[PDB]
């Protein structure tokens, strides 16, 4: 029994207080499934995961198991992986290509679209099949990326994404052919609330540029080169969305941390090259110098995060207030050279896999935070999110949006604000931009 | 990855003992956190491979493992491995400081010769018990497919190639900061 | 909290809809322990499990552990397996013979009657010994089968079973010598709601005739046969109890399964011969052609489920909304030859144990259903229990009571309604049999 | 089933290696879903048996295991085993389609010669690790008591009897879709 | 959402009845972290765990992780092991010596005082360093034992202990040097409520006098003699704290049990000789036969439990209503012979470690009780707490306070009465000692 | 406790086998509750040790294990071990009545000869699977550093000294009623 008055008293973007009960309390999460994950746009993957007709990918929308499957008409339809007779999972494999779908319990047959087509012994034992198939979701695509939403009256992806759109095209729209996904989907389980993961890739450069990834950068630099040249970055800019809570952070000018993460060959394709300068003309009108963007993180609300400079994509599946699954793949430009695509594959394994020199440290951080939140006095006093307060201009002469300093938490205060709105406001009549 | 093609005639007792004992010593170095010493066993042309493993219908049974052109848990070489060594031995490597308490139980060692002298195709099953911090316990089971060469070191051998086939689709643990 | 109005809305046998929260909700399960398990008749075993004096068997009633123990005057007393001093388990082993029961924590001694008879250092402490013995359950035996109820205000076993008794007699009273339990009690754990299990043995022959057990029949049929033959049962009937939610389904004149599942020796014994003539003679007042019924299932609400023809019996012990314990054992007619009893032993191990060729698939299905019900949008829409809706008539001139077609969710609706009644009506006159 | 009555003089080194290697191979077949290849190892007179185990006081400890008249988790001769093999390879066998990912780690192998030539009573311990679908993990432990014969086949031996003693009373797994 | 009236119904000390739901209820547990652990005096260890400047020990207050650290001025400060920025564990290792505490996530530097000393880019973003450090607890010592509280409105440690002090001094105050702790903290997990553990050491001599430890006594007695010839003591007393719900029990003159637990050489030290005599001179103000005190158990409410004569000390950290962590160490006189110190080490390991011959039977019982409490009817009837009811007096010539018979539930009633008083009464003004 | 300093030259095949077979047998006695017979394997000068294991930074890595002046899970001599055997076989010993279901999987056996003949230093890994009552499962893993004397008896050796380094800090089990 959480009322709007009480929910509003958990997040204060004006001061910078965060009530810890949001990561722990069972009831707030059970409301999150309804109020957030039941009506937000969620990343299901990339178009190239389902290139041909019949191709499918068993993924998740919050805790709802969902089937993303390409159609005859080159469109993508998404539905609940639940047979509506007695709840049985219809598509039972991670990914593949089927002509149809059949329940293994009583044998209800479905076509590729999720339409119910045959129920065994129908004229003998029976009702209308037309309104008894799995619940379809809204399906939208933003140049490769496939998103889905349950709510019929929620804004279309384009609107929901808002003023952040150009920032997404940094990783996505770089060529006429677009990007493609490398095969394989990395899946592992971290015992912590999803909000830590979303917030990190939103505004948390402050962890990478201090202590969390001191060993991560130690792995990248040459055996001779210790933490002396690795030059520790200092400059960078942080974006906050006008509406949505979407955020992004990137280092500016200083190419220190990127050379360690992705190596020499990748950085040439990103900073100084035929394709690197192509983006500065394809996205020149977006008011952004892409050649200066070196090392970047970005979170799309609620559970979408991606590092444009390293091309890592991940979806944080919530698994109770105390746990999350982590699904991740990587993207590459469809027409890029093979040896740039190979260095993208190897390094994204090296740094950002389950056993990656970077992700190892993030998990162990989040493991301890969640564990501490079992105690009473650990949920008594508010967390500090006052970093960079009153230091974001809405008209920065280098990047569009609410921009300030890189080690700030305005993008973080934005994420918790939209969250607070989506939890306290029941109707889209008030919530829409 | 199919059933390991074992030789009709099993490897000699002396040989079977040497390679078993090698793996036992190998497990000793890792379980007692002697990393710099374990790394010396890896040859220049090392390939440390742990592919992803997905749920497939029998019909798509061949499409279970991620190929050499897809993402994986591990796909490392001599350089990248030394990076991980410099991370694990570091005071600022939080994921392993406080360090873990791992245990490599090694069995099912099957030995097979090749065309190249003093080079062997070794198959072995394992269970890895990782105990972390206060309460954290992660159990791994998979198999190792190695290419080992005879070397002039304390253990008798060196590792040329290694493939780990973990019996896991979704990794239940939060990380893989350990070595297999 | 769940008001009577809210609980009544969960099940609607009118439209044939089930609100998926019933299988997953934590608050309902706790009321289930009170309203359903804390006042229903519950199977605990067979008389031959505890044949001689002092013979005991530690079993469960819901999540309350209990002791079923034979008395000197040949009665079977059932009491709470809990000491009333500090809640320690009195009987700490699975089964055997006891001269007396003694508590391990503070040495309080008990007679086989359950009564507290010895408290050490009593005079330097005190209260009456007669008052402070563990809670006593009502005991009722239907030819070997031992049931238990906690409620003194609950109906007697006969009125509880009602017009369902004849279908229990098919399995039990075939001979004047009665039946005997084959030694061994099988126990394994399935992560799913007990209602899935309770419904399937009540109504669901549909799953056997369709997809679930295609591979199970394949394991039984001759190596000179494939699933196209196997002689596939088509028609049949389904029983719904007048009261108590006791359902049963059986095939008639289609031996295919009864052969494949149980072998030729059992099939001939069940349908033909002087041994089966006695069965049709003793049970010849009900009007049923029991020698023609080829494979039958039955559930006695709530958790007593058995398969007459195969003689497979099981009690589902509940372990939260997300988990059940399955305890399975088998009966034989005490006056049966050496061979038939061996076939009954062997064929139930092959088919319906934890590694049985039938049992494996049921578990695989149920595991996946409960996993999907963790989702939010997976509990928002109702399931479809409409099969055989408005088809069952009481005027069937072969089987007494409400009888429809073999593939119907008629008994299902009877089971779910009775559950909803028990959950909403606190008194037993309002819950009139 | 008391302590295995091992022979005073231990089995020869060659014989030890042979039977150990047999088990390793047999584990590879089962871990890679070669059920047809695995079934061929079973003789006509095979008795595949996994008894029930209960909780008893030391007063009545001999009642722990289920007898011949009693029920069991497995009591299989040749034809019923054959029935199970057709099921596990079958497309409509849901329990193992998609298939599980298992690991049969074998050790503690003790070999006993018998009156019949080319025949041995064999004791061995195991831990079976089963990973299924997304996150399911079932860990089994126990011992195997086999009667083994020398065979024309590729593994060296054939099985005449197998008794699986499982260290569990109530089964914690939802099924026994695997072979021990 | 419990009312004080309902909470008072859980414990009735007059009739001597306990509603079992106190050990099982989730709702009650959560209030306990607030109403009990968030204001009770909680043991963190000993001075000798942190002898030098900078030395630290990571331990627990309820489910709150804390850092007991020795200061430059020979004082000890205790702060929440949660970082105030975003919740990371500040001190990651069990014990050691620190010069400064860096936080691993964003690098928030702390000194050994718990104060926030340095923040990376503090001058950039900006809030002051003073009040933004880990929550400090009040730190008070009782002749070696370090206790810790959260709230300033709670009584001082000395008054909080009250009339229980004389019985702590039997173990503690024996020499003008203080008792030192033996290195090593034993730690293990028991799936049960803390109240069973706290109560047992408070009042329950009964269990050790009866069945629980029959085999444990059998291990320490000479290999020739068995239980029959041995010696089963009966003579002893029981103390109940005026305020606090503390309690203690002891045997009078009988060495049998103490000789079985601690051996010959230790019994000597506690009953006869210069060190034993000096104890009967220092405890002169109490007026107790402290050398006739052979074998003793004591609980300092809520979770501090020790056994004086055998010098075994343990803390019960709660982990939900269905789990505790047991953290145990051992104490000895600093100026005692090395032979006695080894003996005290040897026999404490033998009896009270995770594999100790006493501790084994303790765990076996508690596990079962909590298991039982999963059931509905297992909580329907109250537990018996009527032992010794109305036999206690305040005029005992040997031992001061509320002294009754050794096998009584007077201290237990006192413990559960005090618990009920703290849960209900929110204000210390009525709660005052 | 550093990495087990193994001999450069590995042990002989006969000896390596005998010591392995000794443990496999030892396990059988323990896993079939033949405690008195298992006790008969311990010498009068037995040192049965299992230190506490703490979480430490790499800087303080040498204070990971508890010393001789500190507490332990097990620190036993002959008479103390006999007392435990007297308890474990007794009916009034409730922790093991009903008895648990245990499995000692032994592997990674590394042999070292000493100054004294017939006496050996033995390194070995183990996984102990304990199942208790209805649903209680504790899984332990660690190494055993033994000292074995040759003995003229059914098992071939006798235990002089034993140190169990267990891969845990906080024990997840409620007790240690079993033997290692
Ligand atoms: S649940 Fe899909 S058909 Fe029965
Ligand atoms: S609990 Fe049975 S006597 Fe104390
Ligand atoms: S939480 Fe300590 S600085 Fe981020
Ligand atoms: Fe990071
Ligand atoms: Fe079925
Ligand atoms: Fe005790």
């Amino acid at each position: 029994n959480w009322t709007p008055e009480a929910i509003r008293g958990l997040v204060d973007q004006e001061k910078g207080l965060l009530d810890p009960r949001i990561y722990a309390d069972q009831s707030l999460y059970e409301l999150e499934l309804e109020r957030v994950f039941g009506r937000s746009w969620l990343l299901l993957g990339h178009e190239s995961h389902v290139p041909e007709t019949g191709d499918f990918l068993a993924t998740y929308m919050g805790e709802d198991p969902v089937v993303m499957v390409r159609q005859k008409d080159k469109s993508i339809k998404v539905f609940l992986n639940q047979c509506r007779h007695r709840g049985m999972r219809i598509c039972r494999s991670d990914a593949g290509n089927a002509k149809a779908f059949t329940c293994s319990y009583h044998g209800w047959a479905y076509d590729i679209a999720g339409k119910l087509v045959n129920v065994p012994f129908e004229k003998e034992a029976f009702f209308d099949k037309a309104e008894w198939g799995p619940l379809q979701a809204r399906v939208a695509t933003y140049k490769g990326l496939v998103f889905a939403n349950w709510d019929v009256q929620a804004p279309d992806l384009e609107t929901y994404l808002g003023d952040a759109r150009p920032y997404m095209d940094v990783m996505l729209d770089r060529t006429p052919a677009g990007t493609v996904a490398i095969g394989g989907m990395q899946k592992w389980v971290i015992p912590c609330n999803w909000k830590f993961a979303a917030e990190q890739f939103c505004s948390d450069m402050y962890h990478a540029g201090t202590t969390t990834h001191l060993s991560g950068i130690l792995a990248g630099i040459p055996p001779e080169m210790d933490l002396s040249q690795a030059q520790i970055p200092t400059k960078g800019n942080q974006f906050r969305a006008a509406w949505g809570g979407h955020g992004s952070g990137w280092y500016v000018d200083e190419p220190g941390s990127l050379l360690a993460v992705m190596g020499p060959k990748v950085t040439q394709y990103w900073t100084e090259g035929p394709a690197a300068e192509l983006a500065e003309q394809r996205l020149g009108h977006t008011g952004m110098p892409v050649r200066r963007m070196v090392g970047q993180h970005m979170t799309i609300f609620p559970t979408c995060s991606f590092l444009p400079a390293m091309n890592q994509i991940r979806v944080w599946h919530p698994r109770g207030p105390n746990e999350i699954e982590v699904w991740a793949f990587t993207l590459v430009d469809a027409d890029a050279p093979a040896e740039i695509k190979e260095e993208y594959r190897r390094h994204n394994i090296r740094n950002f896999s389950a056993g990656g020199v970077f992700e190892q440290d993030d998990g162990e951080n989040w493991v301890e935070i969640q564990k501490g939140l079992r105690g009473y006095k650990a949920k008594s006093q508010p967390f500090n999110a006052q970093m960079g307060l009153g230091r974001s201009q809405t008209g920065h002469p280098d990047f569009p949006g609410n921009v300030g300093y890189v080690y700030a938490e305005e993008a973080a205060r934005g994420m918790y604000h939209h969250w607070m709105r989506m939890m306290s406001e029941p109707s889209w009549a008030t919530l829409k931009p | 990855f199919k059933t390991f093609e074992w030789p009709s005639k099993a490897a000699g007792l002396e040989l079977q003992n040497e390679i078993e004992q090698f793996y036992y010593r190998e497990a000793q170095l890792l379980d007692h956190r002697a990393y710099e010493a374990w790394f010396a066993l890896l040859d220049k042309d090392i390939h440390y491979f742990m592919p992803l493993r997905t749920n497939r219908m029998i019909r798509e049974g061949e499409l279970e493992y991620s190929g050499d052109q897809d993402l994986a848990h591990f796909d490392e070489t001599h350089e990248t491995m030394y990076g991980r060594i410099r991370k694990v031995t570091s005071d600022v490597g939080w994921a392993e400081n406080p360090p873990s308490r791992t245990r490599h139980l090694v069995s099912n060692v099957i030995v097979k010769e090749t065309a190249t002298p003093d080079t062997f195709e070794v198959n072995s099953a394992f269970i890895l018990y990782r105990n972390r911090l206060e309460r954290q316990v992660d159990i791994f089971a998979g198999e190792r497919r190695d290419v080992l060469r005879r070397a002039d070191n304390n253990l008798g051998f060196s590792i040329a190639k290694r493939t780990i086939l973990l019996d896991a689709s979704t990794l239940l643990s939060n990380n893989l900061s350990m070595f297999f």
